[PDB]
């Protein structure tokens, strides 16, 4: 769920320098917990 | 006619089809989402 998408924001001009900022607001939401699963403690050594 | 079947079962007072009815015709757009018609967010398209 997004609040707004990533959007860029002017900052103030203290100078002769240009300033902004990224934002974004939102956060994940899965209606059914009981439709996923996870597996844990996997091993592979394929690095090495 | 003698043989013919008269109708029954009007001795139920406020019917529930009835009620069903009456709620489709007094109350419309029931369960709609207006949410996005006062939103005074200026992006109103979702992206990644």
């Amino acid at each position: 769920k997004q609040l707004t998408p990533m959007m860029k924001m002017d900052l103030a001009t203290l100078g002769p320098v240009i300033r902004w900022m990224i934002l974004m607001y939102g956060v994940p939401v899965m209606y059914a917990p009981k439709k996923f699963m996870k597996y844990t403690n996997i091993k592979a050594d394929v690095p090495g | 006619d003698p043989n013919e079947e008269p109708p029954t079962g009007s001795g139920n007072g406020e019917t529930a089809s009835q009620v069903e009815l009456y709620i489709d015709l007094t109350k419309p757009l029931e369960g709609a989402d207006f949410r996005r018609y006062e939103s005074p967010n200026p992006s109103t398209i979702t992206l990644p």
